[PDB]
RNA sequence: GUGAUGCAUGGCCGUUUUUAGUUCGUGAAUGAUUUGUCUGGUUAAUUCCGAUAACGAACGAGAUCUUAACCUGCUAAUUAGCGGCGAGUACACUGUACUUGCUGCUUCUUAGAGGAACAUUGUGUGUCUAACACAAGGAAGUUUAAGGCAACAACAGGUCUGUGAUGUCCUUAGAUGAACUAGGCUGCACGCGUGCUACACUGAUAUAUAUAACGAGUAAAAUAUGCUUGCAUACUUUUCCUCCGCCGAAAGGCGUAGGUAAUCUUUAUCAAUAUAUAUCGUGAUGGGGAUAGAUUAUUGCAAUUAUUAAUCUUGAACGAGGAAUGCCUAGUAAGCAUGAUUCAUCAGAUUGUGCUGACUACGUCCCUGCCCUUUGUACACA
């Protein structure tokens, strides 16, 4: 019917929400076909060109993102359509499909199931950066 | 008397009266030295 | 020096190597051959 | 009902007993929610003097608000208030319809 | 009307305030306390607003003002601490102290963590600076607690 | 079907050289079609050779402070060079660029006497070495970064001594016979 | 130029379905052909934010400008003109003191947001806050949105 | 007493040192002392193992604390959302985009308690000891990342210009006290710091598009009455964040609105790098914005030695930097901004926060600096 998970690259947190309808895939009001610049508009392509195009036929999607900057937004929404299509098929579809789509991911490779770690480590003193201090002239 | 309201000079530490480095910040009008020793009774723990 | 001149396989840089020409008039000669990097052939 | 305090651990003592007191009878209590912690930082340069490679302290003070709702009436919310309690959670009430 | 941020600090201020006042009255007391003869403070307090370390520290100031040989009050000090169940103590006596030069001097008995936030917890710690002949001299007294436990220990049964 | 830029494919590409195969690995999982990886490539010692090799053009290009931490700039005009390769001077332009590479790496060096150089460092040393003849070759020029940056690939791939990087590969070599 | 093979259907309907910079220009170029906004007076010799130290050099931005006014009322629900002026900020240069982010000229969207009020597509909310689209105007958006779909699709 | 003296002191802070170091009990070896606390291996670590005139402790390390990392699809639901659903406005097919009105779920949003990695399983190297390297699993395998805390002993380090912590000496009405009026700390042949901005085309210019996180936000004025611009009396919004509506090229102004704050500023977006499309076209050039000239404001009792801001114009040095030297190993460098602190006003500072996200190690003792054993010393103010 309806499901619901999240992407999460740096902050920048892509809900997913992934219900039954005709394929169409939207971006809080938006088609896919904006995101916005040209050149990154491969990488929230991707899985679906894995999973294939007619199997999303049966699947709507729309995408809330909030937080972060570009790429990282970007990224967020790639791993939200990861986790939501794999999440969709464990519940509403078979498990041998499921296990296939997962393997193709795995085989594409990693950050569209899994998440990136990696956050802004704090600035500290002396310095303007998280280990850049400023500067001795003795 | 000349206008003692807005500057350095209007108003000073609660706790020694120095008009010099006042931690200005919510009220708290205590010259940082101070502050820095009397942080454990106001409450303003160091965590990180 | 080279005081490039206006008045008189396709890029602007192949066009101002060339026939020694400023990169808006390579733009504009590239313009009308049709008729913010480029290629044409 | 907005249960200020710095303490935490005292604090959800107290909203776990509230709760218990209204789990009683007549209370519709809706869960304690804890509200975002707007923590005052003060970041102070150690040291009087200006010796030394300016070492600073990022002080937190971290306020926690807690948030607890009620249909009833003032005397009996002012009975399940009275857990004792002390000077560190500071309570208030709100009796209002809307 | 006044937000909650600027209540909280004031309320710190209040009490920092309180504290100090207490520690200016009471020279003659094993002062801890902080919660509310003593009319008159009450009314002061009106006015304005409309085993521990610190007593501890309080009776070594007082012995000072006294006049004693320094080191055995401090002897004496130690032993009340033992005697009043304490892991472990420490004070510190730095100030003039007979000589006009430095002279910084130790007094330990059993052992006293200082790293860690068990430190932060399980020791209370105080200072004093009593007036004296020719300037101040500097009591710095601390005590480690009996534990809830400590975070070293590991007790098979 | 597995592609990079919806264009190059390298189903077609070909090596070798088999150091050079083990050093930079454009495998099955080192797939891609755009660049830009968020990959973990340096929390491992080796594991900058499982990074595509296009991402690690793109990071070279993107040096030199005042462009530094461009990375898009930087895969557009990879993709510019790319698309010259492909018109001027027709082949694959993946094929070119591993040609280039495989010319690049300086196979000896010196040292404080001659040694010789691993398969990883020899590409990384090349890939750095082709984005700053480049970078050279645009500034206080006119020309443009790509088509320079193309041409310059070009050149590795042919092998000739025209270019910046080839050149410097070659003194080194140099060096390195002199010392032993 | 925008057009390739995508694995879904697009539903062409609203304006948050169409690319922005055309879909502007489009209404630009709609607006030129209607003549329906003026260009004041002073718009032919001012500065459009603190920032720009500089000229527009666009002849017709004033109808880019109110194209992008449009795009944004359709975006949000009550938007004033303090807001306007955010969103149309820049870097300033200080020259030699580090760049600042700079508040755009507020006067000129204000007159623009007032013409479109004139002629009809703009609606001063006395409920919640400043000025939306009016619903007349946001169905003539939605057309001409739906109109270039049809355009780029051909 | 912001007088003199930090070489009289207190406290606090710095460094030695965030390294691994300090000490005791008893034993053993005229005395100072040594041993323990070590040939070696190992460790981020006097971290362990192993050897052993030592064995056993304690502080320091480690643990602990605080964040950040991934789960409970358990605990909770506003001042957060998601749906639920009425009401429509547009267009699709036989649902999609967008607002007003009403009120099961907790994935996202908040934040309390729990869980999870221990080198677990696999395979190497290792006295097959302590341990390391690789692989799989996994959210994570350099105590997961980052801090905080900070032993012993000092330095004749800093601070009496933080203090009504404080000694002595000075000064005490022609005060070195306080108060007021200017002026100066900003004065400039020059030397050395920390920064900012540059030297362009991966760029400026100008339109358009995209999208953060931490935050922080409440004696003076207005209007009327009574008298000679002043006082007195009465009465009420304003003192900080600014929505919004109007005026203003711009700055700002006037009117009003919410907010003592997950409600409003404002945050399903407050930024710039981004990106896309145009103008330039390598020419001190539209790179560059110094220096200057003249207004329009705002702050303030007061703006000149121009507070800052805006508008017009002025178009200097600089074509990547010599001898030297600094910082840095993964969300780091760098770039880009931005919140806060000072603040009546004023960031080019600091301090936080994010956004774009490299290169290169994955080691070594060559330099430099610390530490260790041996060794030498006529040094101990070392
Ligand atoms: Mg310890
Ligand atoms: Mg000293
Ligand atoms: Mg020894
Ligand atoms: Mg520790
Ligand atoms: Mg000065
Ligand atoms: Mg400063
Ligand atoms: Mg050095
Ligand atoms: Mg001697
Ligand atoms: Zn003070």
């Amino acid at each position: 019917k309806r499901v619901q998970t999240f992407g999460k690259k740096k902050t920048a947190v892509a809900v997913a929400t992934v219900t039954n309808g005709k394929g169409l895939i939207k971006l809080n009001g938006k088609n896919l076909d904006l995101v916005e610049p040209y050149i990154l508009k491969t990488k929230v392509y991707e899985p679906l060109w894995l999973i294939g195009s007619g199997k999303l036929k049966n699947l709507d999607i729309r995408i809330r993102v909030k937080g972060g900057g570009q790429t990282s937004q970007i990224y967020a929404i790639r791993q939200a359509i990861g986790k939501g299509i794999i999440s969709y098929y464990q519940k509403y579809v078979d498990e041998s499909t499921k296990k296939e789509l997962k393997d193709v991911l795995l085989r594409y490779d990693r950050s569209l199931l899994v998440g990136d770690t990696r956050r802004c480590e704090p600035k500290k003193f002396g310095g303007k950066g998280a280990r850049a201090r400023y500067q001795k002239s003795y | 008397v000349h206008p003692k309201k807005y500057g350095q000079g209007s108003r000073q530490c609660r706790v020694c009266s120095n008009k010099h480095a006042i931690i200005r910040k919510y009220n708290i009008n205590i010259c940082r030295q101070c502050f820095r020793e009397r942080a454990d009774i106001i409450g303003f723990k160091k965590y990180r | 020096k080279l005081n490039h001149a206006v008045f008189i396989v396709i890029t602007p840089s192949a066009i101002a190597e060339k026939y020694k020409v400023n990169l808006s008039v390579a733009r504009a000669v590239i313009n009308h051959l049709a008729d913010s990097q480029k290629l044409y052939t | 009902i907005a249960l200020t305090s710095k303490n935490l651990r005292a604090i959800e003592k107290v909203c776990s007993d509230i709760m218990k007191g209204a789990k009683e009878k007549n209370l519709n209590v809706s869960g304690p929610v804890r509200l975002p912690v707007k923590t005052l930082r003060i970041t102070t340069r150690k040291s009087p003097c200006g010796e030394g490679t300016n070492t600073w302290d990022r002080f937190e003070l971290r306020i926690y608000k807690r948030l607890i709702d009620l249909y009833s009436q003032c005397e009996v919310v002012t009975q399940m208030t009275s857990i004792n309690i002390d000077p560190v959670v500071e309570v208030e009430v709100i009796i209002t319809d809307s | 009307p006044i937000s909650k941020k600027r209540k909280f600090i004031n309320d710190g201020v209040f009490q920092a305030e309180l504290n100090e006042f207490l520690a200016r009255i009471l020279a003659e007391d094993g002062y801890s306390g902080v919660e509310v003869r003593i009319r008159e403070l009450t009314s002061l307090v009106q006015k304005r607003f409309f085993l521990c370390a610190m007593a501890q520290a309080e009776s070594l100031r007082y012995k000072l003002l006294k006049g004693l040989a320094v080191r055995r009050a401090c002897y004496g000090v130690l032993r009340h601490i033992m005697e009043s169940g304490a892991k472990g103590c420490e004070v510190i006596v730095s100030g003039k102290l007979r000589a006009q030069r430095a002279k910084s001097m130790k007094f330990r008995d059993g052992y006293l963590i200082s790293t860690g936030e068990p430190s932060k917890r399980f020791v209370n710690t105080a200072t004093r600076s009593a007036q004296l002949k020719q300037g101040v001299l500097g009591i710095k007294v601390k005590i480690m607690l009996p534990t809830s436990i400590l975070p070293d220990n590991i007790s098979v049964l | 079907d597995i592609k990079l830029f919806k264009k190059w494919s390298y189903e077609e590409i070909n090596i070798a050289d088999l150091s050079l195969v083990d050093c930079i690995a454009v495998s099955q999982k080192a797939c891609v079609y755009t660049p830009h990886t968020a990959g973990r490539y340096q929390k491992k010692r080796f594991r900058k050779a499982l990074c595509p090799i296009v991402e690690r053009l793109v990071n070279s290009m993107m040096m030199h402070g005042r462009n530094n931490g461009k990375k898009l700039k930087a895969i557009r005009i990879v993709a510019y060079a790319f698309e010259i390769i492909h018109l001027m001077t027709g082949e694959n332009p993946l094929q070119v660029f591993v040609n280039a590479v495989q010319k690049g790496g300086p196979r000896e060096d010196s040292t404080r006497q001659a040694v010789d150089v691993s398969p990883l460092r020899r590409v990384n040393q090349a890939i750095y070495l082709i984005c700053t003849g480049a970078r050279n070759a645009a500034f206080r020029n006119i020309k443009s970064i790509s088509e320079c940056l193309a041409e310059e690939i070009i050149n590795c791939a042919n092998e000739s001594s025209s270019s910046y990087a080839i050149k410097k590969k070659d003194e080194i070599e140099r060096v390195a016979k002199a010392n032993r | 130029r925008l057009l390739e093979p995508v694995p879904f259907v697009k539903t062409n309907n609203c304006i948050k379905d169409v690319d922005a910079d055309l879909f502007i220009r489009s209404y630009a170029t709609h607006l030129k052909l209607h003549n329906k906004i003026t260009y004041p007076k002073w718009c032919t010799f001012v500065k459009t934010g603190k920032g720009r130290k500089l000229a527009p050099l666009n002849e017709d931005w004033y109808f880019i400008r109110a194209s992008s006014i449009l795009r944004r009322l359709y975006l949000h629900p009550d938007i004033g003109v303090g807001f306007l002026r955010r969103q149309f900020s820049s870097k300033q240069r200080r020259g030699v003191a580090p760049n600042h982010t700079s508040l755009a000229s507020g006067k000129i969207l204000r007159s623009i947001l007032q013409q479109l009020e004139n002629l009809g597509y703009v609606e001063q909310n006395p409920k919640k806050k400043g000025r939306r689209l009016t619903t007349k105007g946001e169905n003539a958006i939605n057309n001409f949105a739906r109109y270039i779909n049809k355009k780029v699709y051909n």
